[PDB]
């Protein structure tokens, strides 16, 4: 993706404060609450019936940390999202069969959680830089779909 | 919402589809699969080669449901009730794909109905497909 | 449809916004213009600078309409009817943008409501904004 | 875009049969009929009262022919759409104020017209290639939006 000095400094600096485990579990949990049809990929995770159930489900929390840990490694490679996510793309398309629309949904939800967590420090321009980032990531993960 | 004129345009064109309903449905799906390959993520259990029995069957089920919808245009919510439930609780197709399939159904209609696919019909059909899409996604959350 | 729980959650969160409804409306616009720059094509006549009185003013109006919406959650289409007309036949904003503003309004509420923006409330608001967007785009065609 | 040679040939072959004037006028007209909000830009063209009127308005048809003429021209540079359209991109964002969503609407109306015109010769693989071109033209046009 294309980020200005301004925007790159903003992303990296906020990321420095993120506890990937805590934020990853929240981002995944809210995804399955807010857009319930995404539960279709997590049948083996347990009871996902109500909000309280999703949020404190250990398999949800676990899976949240993994996804966000991978997302984190991508931030170190803002210049070549495509090659960084080439293997995972192939996994999602070929083995997991996940509609790439879900990557866009996650991205929006992660923006929300970062807003909720950070409050006023998550200003308009910061938002803006994160929006390019999650769209870049979503596009890099959808690249190998054929 | 569908105007009374939209209702007429729809019955008119579909009437025309008639017995080919099932064949047009299979073709709409084939167009979808080639044009929009992320849609294939919803059928990993299907043989998606050209003319496969599975694609042909699903095509016919799709057309029947559209037929049912034209038949009961003034009562879609009731007439597609079961199908709203199925897509809502079991299939859980992301709503965006409905626009893709709608587009491909439109394309197929255009290719098959040279005389009937006027600008006014075109518009009524697009609204009709959009309405069907709305009903099928209405119980999602 | 908004469930009794959803109506409850919406009234509870919006309640909480109170008289900041306006400032929040403006920040939601600024978020929109910076995050999604195509949305600025609708406001070639505004100064889109940070702190713009025009944005503030417009933020307040949007905010007040949502206030009106909340109060009339059981009767949205009538309450927003003048607004539907306006957007359908004069402004003519492509439906797509409504998703974008909704996202930024949610973002603004999350940044302002640390205690109130639970997962449950988040889902009810999302559903309310999509419902507002549906009503506003209902007379488009 | 990334069209294979066979895709490129399909597209150029069909385009060889198009009367640009006729199809331009038709695609623009159907744009204005099917999604009336797109009418916002054409208040100066006159009478857009009924479908019949749009279709028959000489201003619509003359605009249809200019728009499709630039499109036609772009098929000669499928390998460099962003370059080819950079200037029009700028004009559309900075002076015209056209939301790039209309580019996506026109492209799907365009495909419908091609299908209505060509019937069975507009096979599924042919549609798939025109789908990549229209998405590519819409993306090149949206490129300079800032
Ligand atoms: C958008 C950013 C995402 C990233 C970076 C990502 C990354 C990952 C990683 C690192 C794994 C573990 C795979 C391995 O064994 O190598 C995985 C698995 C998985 N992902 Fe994604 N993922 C993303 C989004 C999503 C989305 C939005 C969904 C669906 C809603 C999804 C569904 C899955 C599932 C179903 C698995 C396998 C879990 C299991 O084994 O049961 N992922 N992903
Ligand atoms: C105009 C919109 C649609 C209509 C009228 C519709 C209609 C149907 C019908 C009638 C069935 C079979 C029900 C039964 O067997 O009891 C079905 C199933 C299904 N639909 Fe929907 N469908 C629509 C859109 C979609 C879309 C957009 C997708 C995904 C890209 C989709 C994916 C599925 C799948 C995968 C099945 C199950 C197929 C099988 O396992 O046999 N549908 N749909
Ligand atoms: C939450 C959904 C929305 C609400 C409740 C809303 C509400 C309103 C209100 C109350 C007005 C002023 C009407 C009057 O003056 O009485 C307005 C005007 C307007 N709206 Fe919407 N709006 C929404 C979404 C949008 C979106 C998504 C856009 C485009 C990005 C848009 C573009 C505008 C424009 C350009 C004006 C005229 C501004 C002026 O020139 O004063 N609106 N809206
Ligand atoms: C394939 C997509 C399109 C192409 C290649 C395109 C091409 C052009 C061209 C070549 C011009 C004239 C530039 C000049 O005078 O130097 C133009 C002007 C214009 N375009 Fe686009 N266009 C496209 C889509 C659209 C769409 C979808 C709309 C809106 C509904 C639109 C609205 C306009 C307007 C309002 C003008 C100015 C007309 C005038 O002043 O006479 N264009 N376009």
């Amino acid at each position: 993706v294309h980020l200005t000095p301004e925007e790159k400094s903003a992303v990296t600096a906020l990321w420095g404060k993120v506890n990937v485990d805590e934020v990853g579990g929240e981002a995944l949990g809210r995804l399955l609450v807010v857009y319930p049809w995404t539960q279709r990929f997590f049948e083996s995770f347990g009871d996902l019936s109500t909000p309280d159930a999703v949020m404190g489900n250990p398999k949800v929390k676990a899976h949240g940390k993994k996804v966000l840990g991978a997302f984190s490694d991508g931030l170190a490679h803002l210049d070549n999202l495509k090659g960084t996510f080439a293997t995972l793309s192939e996994l999602h398309a070929d083995k997991l069969h996940v509609d790439p629309e879900n990557f866009r949904l996650l991205g929006n939800v992660l923006v929300g959680v970062l807003a909720h967590h950070f409050g006023k420090e998550f200003t308009p321009p910061v938002q803006a830089a994160y929006q390019k980032v999650v769209a870049g990531v979503a596009n890099a993960l959808a690249h190998k779909y054929h | 919402v569908l105007s009374p004129a939209d209702k007429t345009n729809v019955k008119a064109a579909w009437g025309k589809v008639g017995a080919h309903a099932g064949e047009y449905g299979a073709e709409a799906l084939e167009r979808m699969f080639l044009s929009f390959p992320t849609t294939k993520t919803y059928f990993p259990h299907f043989d998606l080669s050209h003319g496969s029995a599975q694609v042909k069957g699903h095509g016919k089920k799709v057309a029947d449901a559209l037929t049912n919808a034209v038949a009961h245009v003034d009562d879609m919510p009731n007439a597609l009730s079961a199908l709203s439930d199925l897509h809502a609780h079991k299939l859980r197709v992301d709503p965006v794909n409905f626009k893709l399939l709608s587009h491909c159904l439109l394309v197929t209609l255009a290719a098959h109905l040279p005389a009937e696919f006027t600008p006014a019909v075109h518009a009524s059909l697009d609204k009709f497909l959009a309405s069907v899409s709305t009903v099928l996604t209405s119980k999602y959350r």
